[PDB]
């Protein structure tokens, strides 16, 4: 009985964490891109310099 | 698929296992019948020898 | 046996669910990867020629 | 620092989705075991 329900709340927070993880990655995607377009500038403002 | 067709299998196994504790409820009823037969020559005999 | 046999497939299959999950998030880092690079040189290209 | 912090809560998570795997494991052992409630019914049969 508590394993049936135990893995009916198991789907959903399995589920649930998915989504999260899923915007965790569009999140690290974005922070790397910012990573990149300002070591960019920085390159740029090394070379104009 | 396989693992549903796995678990209808060892379903079929349990009926088996319900099967051979049927015959184990036979036995206990047997048993059963032994100890009541016990008791019943028992006390017939009590009542007649009184 | 039979036991054993649907545990080494349980075991078996949540590698492959793992695994896939794996590849099905490094693509989805690919194709994030490429949809903005598609983006970006699209947006160049509506520069250079408007 | 803040990617080091969202990886290792993907690591939790991880985890936990693996743990929630060897729960549905046992969910199948259990799902696969004998059970023993004929003497039960045939008892109550009796009595009844």
């Amino acid at each position: 009985d508590q394993m049936r329900q135990e893995l009916e709340q198991l789907e959903k927070a399995n589920e649930k964490l998915r989504e999260v993880n899923n915007s965790l990655v569009v999140s690290l995607q974005d922070v790397k891109n910012e990573e990149r377009d300002i070591q960019h500038e920085r390159e740029s403002e090394l070379r104009t310099i | 698929k396989n693992d549903d067709i796995n678990r209808e299998a060892h379903q079929l196994n349990e009926i088996r296992k319900k099967y051979t504790m049927r015959k184990s409820t036979i036995e206990t009823l047997r048993e059963k019948l032994d100890q009541l037969k016990r008791e019943a020559r028992k006390d017939v005999s009590q009542k007649i020898k009184d | 046996e039979d036991i054993d046999i649907k545990r080494k497939e349980i075991i078996n299959k949540e590698g492959e669910i793992r695994d896939l999950i794996s590849e099905i998030d490094a693509k989805a880092n690919a194709i994030n990867h490429e949809m903005r690079s598609i983006q970006r040189q699209a947006e160049s290209k509506t520069k250079s020629l408007t | 620092s803040r990617l080091k912090e969202i990886d290792g809560r993907l690591k939790s998570t991880k985890n936990e989705m693996r743990k929630t795997n060897f729960r549905m494991t046992e969910l199948k052992m259990n799902v696969g075991k004998v059970v023993d409630t004929g003497i039960l019914n045939s008892k109550i049969n009796e009595r009844k």
